[PDB]
């Protein structure tokens, strides 16, 4: 599509805390939208900065919703001033999930950026996943024969940091983040996290599946599509010529591995004789 | 008086039809001239913005201490859809509730030149909850007024209850120009 | 390796002492109000 | 007006205060803009001029 | 005389300018990272300005950088000798 | 009614961040903010947020503040939940420390006269790195009280004499034209939290295997490069037999050490091949068939 | 930072009846409020020699992200262990050298708390060399400390009190030195002598 | 802690650094370098630098106050003399010279031989000239030589003029000859050639000029 | 460890200190005086350390 | 139909479901092939074809309702190894 990846700075994800609480304050809300500014490179956004714009819905009809336009315009035009590389590339908001009138806040947006990205930026800290969730509409073109519509294709969403921007999150999170844990153990728990991201993953499927057969859910005829191919993608790690393979290269792997401890193993034993010939020299001395 | 206004003129398809001179469509353009210089020459703090109510309500533009801009919105307003009263209430409503200076007062200008195709039990019920949030919405009942005079009854009746014209219902049949009807009116007293 | 890291000993010396000296940082101190009191003047 | 032109002329004459350094001028650019040469064996380019006309400058 | 403020209000905003180094960029060692050479002077590891273009700086493009923290503020082009515009712009006598 | 010493800014994150970016953006130019918070008492200063001010034009120092700017931008957020007053003005240093200028002593006299509590804040952008970020704040010291014999601000407590001032400001009128309040910063749950996700590898990462000819080739080259080590490593642990205590370290001056290229060398293959083994291993038991 | 010193005092030897506060306190947010927790196990255990308390303060004095609420912590550790002198200068000798200037202020502290009127030798001799440490208000504590420890003490008693009673006199004549080492100084004299040498220091 | 002081450390290195050369260490933590600002100092050094980069001759960033020596710059960098690029490279071809056979072997044998037969020289026994000096009446080829052996050429090839070396800064003189050396030794095989070398090689000098 | 932790810490303080220059010797004289040239800067007559 | 171990279809079987005989079998892969229909490969040595993939289709409730419990299966092998992972590597886990 026309975009790759939407890289979202944590000054960002700040100012969307701050305009969600500062909004929150009042007691009466369910979600905060704003403007987000960023610039292009590549087919990579790079959102960068973010502004708060009023808004407004009501609880039950998706259709009643206002949005000040007008005030995306004037502050559009007070951080051009500052900052003339940073133009819209879409919006945010605060909700869990998407909503239904989500298109028609895009549709809108869509005049100051053709190719808007909307970024649902959960206030809520999940233990899993990204904060960030990026969207942008597309045309769905149904096989089917039901009418071209407006859906929202997900979008590959990281975060990242300007070096600045990186030096002041590293000043706030001095004393939470623990650097001492080596880089293997780093890896190990990131494939911990990376299976329970694919159970997490696993679950919603199946509890969709489950709401499907009990007929909570239409069946949708392209999840299920998806879904076969999924189970076909399941490789077979019974078969002798994948056992073969991967026994040959667990060995390669396992002799390098132990070429590496024995190298660690003569370099130690280095170390103490230079300590114990240290330890002998200052009490000769001594 | 300290009071921001939000205009809820009509483009629906009835707005193509010449009952008004010369069409209705260019009629509630010089009604919304007329009443949008009335509310600033009323306060230089009152705010004015332009909702329209087409078959989906698109708020043209939000309040603002500027008149020329309205005009200039109302100029590329085409005649499409089917009015949505229901709705376009509610919208207004909620840029009202997010007006730059929270000490103004509430009011709405509405233009209902088509028919209000639903039940009075929405109608009473939208009309309560503008009374709670003491919004006033002033309703020009031109256009189809001979099907619509019992709707918008209910609606103006319940809006201001029983003490305080808080809201009128001025009904102008038709004629040369609504405008020159609205002078006259407690609209722009 | 495990049993040859557990098997190096450090004689108990005196730490924190190759660090900077007292009477050595003091002379930095008097020479530093020197040049704020002379440069900025 | 007359008053801030005054102060103008009062401010310029703070900074116009000597001792001036000696330079020459090397080039003129456009992006208008001077490049200029010390006595003290320094180049530094400036780019507005200051309180002398452009045209009445050449290398 | 407006005309007479509005040159008396250029000077004061011409007063507040501040000159800038003359050097020659050496080689990018990173991204915000350059080596420059003063025109008389010693080289530097320096900054260059964000919304400067960063490919127009070749090694042995002139630069003007910063008095105080030396980081790239321009390109300039290939600086012309007085002495070679002397040499250049010198009437021969219409012979 | 003399100043506290143990008057303190807290800077929130969003605040923090703001500033950083904005002064590491105008890079050399001392660009400037305002900064919206609320006095909460004569001893704290809480800085919520900041708001940039545009630059009118080139100019490496601090500009007049836009009255027009400032009010459209207050008028505006107001209307989006922050109805905070300026507190002060932010402007960076692009490496030259944390300290006020002239030019600076004029503009933060501007606020002074306005709010009297008002703070000058400077930030670092360039001498920040990863865990200290070089920031201070000022306010000024009335030349009419100093000069006739008083304290600028009353020492009612340790917390104003906690951080020793670095002779860079003190060079440039520090504790003789303004003094400096101690920054603290307010950092809460959910926005460490929330920045926590800053670099998180994603979960399909995790469990991705590299690819096994660019792994093999890499253990190869790792190796070969292994062996030319310990040929090396030999001939120092014998020059190292015969060599003189002044040479332990000046004799590794500008020749490869063996045993750290080795020692880096087995780090990285153990670890490497570790990973890969094991992520193979898990991918052999979740992604199966039957 | 008054309520932390005033929930703190309303738990006084309490012993492990205050447990239930101190939990609620050491895991709050707010780092005043850990403060407050330090100095209620400093409260609630006066003298009891609770190693689960050292234990406890001890870890909070090792690891914890608030300056303030380490020192604090190495501070507590002295009214817990005032009924063994001879202990402090054994745990918290370490301390007293570690990178944080604030946990060897705390340190100091403890010593000074801790082994008040005792004359203790270990602990004067743990405390004289923090009084060159390059943090100020460090050197200020170890001179409050060392009046505290040797309060009224003679030269016989103490070796060291007249070294230490020509450097108060050398820190306060000292026009170089900083405010607050000279602040703590002038404390230190004012201690060594208080009650016009008829006094003493003894939380027993 | 040891982490976070590591880390907070690199302040020390942070922009604008000036660029000295390193010129000896004197022990662990201390060194002499000589800036480009022309004096000689002896500083120290940071203690997160990579003592293995220190070689002689290579250039180091100092902190601009206190010429401590707080990074060491790649080699290939910090030098005012490029290499010769590829649309630099001289058109002339050795078929384009006429009647050179003679010096053509030699320079062949002397120079491009040696760069790609290192080894074979090395076997025989024969040690190969570090440099080569070619001299004559002017107009005889020596230049063009120089061009055809530039453009057929595997090596880098630098190019420089005796005259180029003399400038005004006293020390950038010899800064950028070792600049040219450490260039080619970082781009090796490469080939210096230096032209009109009597500008830099004559063998009377002034002492007081 | 914390003797490493502490002698870094100070390291950045100590490397903000100004670099000495290197002279060379011409000759002793009394009172602990001695005849240097700096570098670029002539000479001097510069005094001994206690050291 | 088949099971994916189960994929290897004999010449035999598709000549006597699609009513072909065998020598046009391979000719029948070759369309399905070409087409995209499905994927895999044809062994004519020994007259079998090593289907990979197929067109995915319109599944039944009660198909969904396996494909469901094939994902409780997988959920319970991924929590298991997760659980494993956690235990086993539980001091160097950060
Ligand atoms: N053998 C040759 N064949 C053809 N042309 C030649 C030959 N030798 C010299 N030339 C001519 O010499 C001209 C340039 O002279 P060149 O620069 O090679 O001389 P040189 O020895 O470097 O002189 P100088 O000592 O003055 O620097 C070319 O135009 C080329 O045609
Ligand atoms: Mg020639
Ligand atoms: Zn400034």
């Amino acid at each position: 599509l026309a975009v790759q990846k939407v890289v979202v700075h944590p000054l960002v994800l700040l100012s969307v805390v701050d305009h969600f609480n500062r909004i929150g304050k009042v007691g009466n809300q369910k979600r905060v939208v704003g403007v987000l500014l960023g610039s292009w490179q590549k087919k990579v956004l790079d959102v960068s900065n973010s502004f708060a714009v009023p808004f407004d819905e009501d609880d039950k009809d998706d259709s009643v919703w206002f949005l000040d336009h007008d005030y995306l315009e004037n502050m559009y035009g007070m951080f051009k001033k500052v900052n003339a590389r940073e133009r819209i590339v879409g919006w945010y908001h605060t909700g869990p999930k998407l909503h239904k009138n989500d298109i028609a806040i895009n549709e809108l947006m869509k005049r100051y950026c053709p190719n808007s990205v909307l970024v649902i930026i959960d206030v809520k800290p999940k233990d899993l996943g990204l904060p960030t969730e990026a969207y942008i509409s597309v045309e769905e073109v149904h096989d089917d024969g039901t009418p071209t519509s407006k859906t929202f294709e997900h979008v590959t969403s990281e975060i990242g940091a300007e070096e600045a921007e990186e030096v002041g999150v590293e000043h706030l999170l001095r004393d939470i983040k623990d650097t001492t844990v080596g880089t293997l153990s780093q890896r190990i728990t990131n494939q911990v996290h990376g299976l329970k991201g694919l159970n997490s993953k696993l679950l919603d499927i199946r509890s969709y599946l489950e709401k499907v057969a009990t007929g909570k859910l239409p069946i949708n005829h392209q999840i299920i599509y998806q879904l076969q191919d999924v189970f076909n993608l399941l490789p077979d790690v019974s078969l002798q010529e994948f056992v073969k393979a991967f026994y040959l290269k667990t060995n390669d792997q396992m002799v390098v591995v132990y070429l590496a401890s024995l190298i660690r193993s003569v370099v130690a034993l280095h170390n103490l004789i230079n300590n114990k010939i240290a330890n002998r020299d200052a009490e000769k001395k001594e | 008086v300290l009071e921001s206004t939000m205009v809820c003129v009509d483009n629906s398809e009835y707005m193509r039809n010449g009952d008004f001179l010369p069409t209705r469509l260019q009629a509630q353009q010089d009604a919304v001239n007329i009443v949008c210089h009335s509310k600033t020459r009323s306060n230089p703090e009152n705010n004015v913005g332009l909702i329209t109510l087409a078959n989906d309500c698109e708020v043209l533009t939000t309040l603002t201490p500027d008149t020329g801009r309205i005009l200039s919105k109302l100029h590329t307003v085409q005649p499409k859809g089917k009015i949505t009263f229901c709705t376009g209430i509610r919208v207004a409503h909620l840029a009202l509730k997010h007006r730059q200076g929270k000490n103004h007062k509430m009011r709405i200008i509405a233009f209902v030149g088509s028919p209000v195709e639903d039940n009075e039990k929405d109608l009473v019920k939208l009309a309560k909850r503008l009374k709670k949030e003491k919004v006033n919405v002033d309703i020009i009942n031109f256009g189809e007024e001979e099907v619509n005079t019992e709707k918008l009854t209910a609606f103006v009746n319940t809006l201001n209850g029983k003490d305080g014209t808080g809201s009128h219902l001025v009904t102008v049949p038709p004629g040369p120009s609504l405008a020159d009807a609205l002078i006259s009116s407690p609209i722009l007293a | 390796h495990n049993m040859s890291v557990k098997a190096m000993r450090f004689p108990p010396k005196s730490y924190n002492k190759d660090l900077e000296s007292a009477e050595e940082r003091r002379e930095r101190e008097q020479q530093d109000l020197e040049f704020a009191k002379e440069m900025a003047e | 007006m007359k008053d801030k032109i005054k102060e103008n002329s009062e401010k310029i004459k703070v900074n116009k205060t000597l001792p001036y350094l000696v330079s020459n001028v090397i080039e003129l650019l456009d992006v208008k803009c001077a490049v200029i040469k010390t006595s003290t064996r320094q180049t530094y380019f400036l780019p507005v001029i200051g309180l002398v006309d452009a045209e009445k400058l050449k290398p | 005389l407006t005309k007479q403020y509005e040159k008396s209000e250029n000077d004061l905003k011409a007063l507040q300018s501040v000159g800038q180094i003359v050097g020659e960029v050496l080689k990018q060692l990173t991204e915000e990272k350059f080596i420059v050479k003063a025109t008389n002077g010693p080289r530097y590891v320096v900054g260059c300005r964000r919304q400067l273009d960063k490919s127009k700086l070749k090694p042995g493009t002139r630069v003007a950088l910063d008095m105080t923290t030396l980081t790239i503020m321009r390109y300039l082009p290939r600086e012309v000798d007085p002495l070679v515009y002397n040499m250049s712009h010198e009437d021969p006598g219409n012979v | 009614p003399a100043v506290d010493t143990a008057e303190q800014v807290y800077i929130s994150s969003l605040a923090l961040l703001k500033m950083l970016k904005h002064g590491r953006a105008g890079v050399p130019m001392e660009v400037m903010g305002l900064m919206l918070g609320e006095f909460v008492d004569d001893y704290t200063v809480r800085v919520i947020d900041v708001f940039a001010m545009p630059q009118s034009g080139t100019g490496v120092s601090v500009e007049a503040v836009d009255p027009v700017f400032q009010a459209k931008m207050l008028d505006m957020l107001k209307q989006t939940g922050r109805p905070e007053m300026v507190v002060g003005w932010y402007h960076s240093h692009p490496g030259f420390g944390c300290w006020l200028s002239g030019v600076d002593i004029n503009t933060q006299q501007s606020f002074e006269a306005l709010s009297e509590r008002a703070v000058a804040v400077v930030v670092d952008p360039i001498q920040s790195v990863k865990g200290k970020v070089v920031i201070d704040a000022f306010r000024l010291i009335n030349a009419n009280m100093m000069v006739l014999g008083h304290e600028p601000r009353q020492t009612t407590s340790n917390l104003g004499h906690l951080n020793k001032p670095s002779i860079q400001a003190l060079i440039h009128g520090l504790n003789r034209h303004y003094y400096s309040i101690t920054i603290n910063y307010r950092k809460n749950e959910l926005e460490q939290k929330m920045l926590l996700n800053l670099h998180k590898k994603s979960w399909m990462e995790g469990l991705t295997l590299q690819d096994y000819s660019e792994h093999c080739k890499h253990n190869e080259s790792v190796v070969k490069e292994m062996l030319e080590l310990a040929k090396n490593y030999n001939k120092a642990v014998e020059e190292e037999d015969k060599m003189t205590p002044e040479q332990l370290a000046i004799k590794n001056v500008g020749k490869q050490d063996p045993k750290r290229h080795l020692e880096e060398h087995v780090d990285v293959l153990m670890t490497s091949n570790i990973v890969q083994c094991l992520a193979a291993m898990l991918d052999t038991v979740v992604f199966k068939l039957i | 930072r008054g309520l932390a010193v005033g929930i703190a005092l309303v738990m006084y030897g309490r012993m492990e009846e205050a447990d239930a506060l101190i939990e609620s306190l050491c895991r709050d947010k707010d780092p005043i409020l850990r403060r407050s927790g330090m100095y209620t196990v400093a409260m609630a255990y006066c003298g009891s020699g609770n190693n689960k308390a050292i234990r406890r303060l001890l870890h909070v004095a090792v690891s914890d992200v608030n300056d303030d609420v380490r020192r604090a912590a190495v501070e507590s550790l002295g009214f817990i262990l005032f009924r063994t002198p001879e202990q402090c200068p054994s745990v918290v000798s370490l301390l007293s050298e570690s990178y944080n200037p604030h946990v060897r202020y705390g340190a100091a502290m403890a010593l000074g708390i801790c082994c008040a009127g005792t004359g203790n030798k270990e602990a004067i001799n743990l405390l004289e060399p923090m009084t060159n440490d390059p943090v100020n208000y460090v050197r200020q504590g170890a001179l409050i400390a060392s009046a505290l420890i040797m309060i009224q003490q003679t030269e016989i008693t103490c070796p060291k009190v007249n070294q230490f009673r020509q450097l108060y006199s050398k820190v306060i004549n000292d026009k170089h030195d900083d405010v607050m080492a000279k602040f703590g100084a002038i404390l230190a004299q004012g201690i060594l002598d208080a009650g016009g040498h008829n006094v003493t220091i003894s939380l027993q | 802690e040891f982490l976070h002081a590591q880390e907070e450390v690199k302040r020390i290195q942070s922009i604008p650094l000036v660029i000295g050369q390193f010129l000896e260490a004197v022990d662990q933590n201390t060194a002499i370098v000589g800036s480009t600002t022309g004096s000689n100092y002896y500083v120290r050094i940071l203690s997160t630098i990579d003592r293995e980069l220190l070689k002689p001759n290579a250039s180091v960033a100092l902190h601009k106050h206190s010429n401590a020596l707080v990074d060491v710059l790649p080699p290939e960098a910090d030098s005012s003399i490029m290499m010769l690029t590829s649309d630099q490279k001289p058109d002339v071809m050795y078929a384009d010279i006429g009647g050179m056979d003679i010096q053509k072997q030699e320079v062949r044998e002397a120079v491009e031989l040696p760069l790609t037969h290192f080894e074979l020289y090395k076997q025989i026994g024969i040690d190969p000239p570090r440099g080569v000096l070619m001299y004559g009446p002017p107009g005889c080829g020596k230049t063009m030589l120089a061009k055809a052996v530039a453009h057929h050429t595997t090596a880098a090839f630098i190019r420089v003029v005796g005259s180029e070396f003399v400038q005004k800064y006293l020390g950038e003189g010899p800064r950028m000859v070792r600049d040219v050396f450490r260039l080619a030794k970082e781009n090796a095989p490469a080939i210096i050639f230096i032209d009109e070398i009597d500008a830099i090689a004559t063998k009377r000098f002034d002492a007081q000029t | 460890l914390n003797a490493k932790v502490r002698l870094l810490r100070e390291e950045l303080q100590l490397l903000q200190e100004q670099g000495s220059y290197v002279g060379e010797v011409v000759r002793a004289m009394d009172k602990k005086k001695v005849l240097v040239k700096v570098h670029p800067e002539g000479k001097f007559v510069v005094d001994v350390d206690k050291n | 139909t088949r099971p994916a171990n189960h994929r290897q279809l004999t010449f035999e079987e598709i000549a006597k479901s699609a009513k072909i005989t065998v020598n046009e079998v391979e000719l029948l892969v070759m369309k399905a092939l070409s087409v995209g229909l499905v994927k895999g490969s044809i062994d004519e040595v020994d007259k079998r074809v090593h289907m990979t993939w197929v067109q995915p289709r319109v599944l039944d409730l009660q198909q969904i309702k396996g494909m469901k419990d094939r994902l409780e299966f997988w959920c319970t092998d991924v929590k298991s190894m997760e659980m494993l992972v956690e235990h086993q590597a539980h001091d160097i886990l950060t």
